[PDB]
């Protein structure tokens, strides 16, 4: 996942 | 959203809801209705599940908790990703959505005005970010659609609060210096709107952010303006 991912499941 | 407050019916009728139906149905990102039959959001919503069969589309939705299986959804005809998008910083991170059929425009489901390829320049004043995602870091999804007033910020000092990525030309940056107001997880994709002139316009797509509302770490929007050529290009009959 990317550092400051706002992906939920991140 | 940190630090915002529940919208009200027609406030925001270019919000909508992507969410993926597996075993169960859940909220994943936020968007924009620009047309009839098309949604602006992020790329990186698009990780992990880039094939259309998933997504279910809410608009006129106010209240998630609101949705039932007799609700209607749009589902998607095609997934545009930007050509040069890279997960990994964040660059090009803007995805087109056509829907399989076209929406009726309503005083709760109507699109959001887009910039000029020249807004590239302009000062707006008076930003607004939406979704339904955290209300504080490790928090959860909230059921009514959360709005919050934040400032832009210039390239020069978000480059300064994140000297691990480069914040380009094709970004804008929003948030307070003390924190306490920002999007947060759950709100990627979403609609960074600006007013003036009594008109409402796409500025930025939510993006991505350290943590959520911390002090001196803005967060970083698509500039919607920046790729208006590759939008209009996108969306051409």
């Amino acid at each position: 996942c990317p550092a400051y991912s706002x992906y939920l499941d991140c | 959203i940190v630090g915002g407050t529940n919208s009200s019916w027609g406030e925001w009728p270019w919000q909508v809801s992507l969410q993926v139906k597996l075993t169960a149905q859940r909220h994943l990102c936020g968007g924009s209705l620009i047309g009839h039959q098309w949604v602006l959001t992020a790329a990186h919503c698009f990780d992990g599940l880039p094939l259309q069969d998933v997504w279910r589309i809410y608009s006129g939705i106010l209240n998630l908790s609101d949705i039932t299986k007799d609700t209607p959804f749009s589902q998607i005809k095609e997934i545009i990703i930007h050509q040069n998008y890279k997960v990994s910083e964040g660059n090009h991170d803007i995805a087109l959505i056509k829907l399989q059929a076209p929406l009726n425009y309503t005083e709760f489901q109507k699109p959001i005005s887009l910039p000029s390829k020249g807004d590239t320049s302009t000062i707006y004043t008076n930003c607004w970010v939406t979704g339904w995602g955290f209300s504080k870091e490790k928090g959860e999804i909230q059921n009514i659609l959360q709005k919050v007033n934040i400032p832009l910020v210039t390239n020069e000092e978000c480059q300064k609060r994140y000297q691990d990525y480069k914040i380009t030309q094709r970004m804008v940056c929003a948030g307070y210096k003390e924190g306490g107001k920002d999007a947060c997880k759950g709100d990627s994709g979403g609609p960074l709107v600006c007013k003036h002139n009594g008109m409402w316009r796409l500025v930025g797509i939510t993006s991505w952010g350290e943590g959520c509302a911390r002090r001196e770490q803005p967060g970083v929007y698509t500039k919607v303006a920046e790729y208006m050529d590759w939008i209009l290009e996108k969306t051409q009959s």
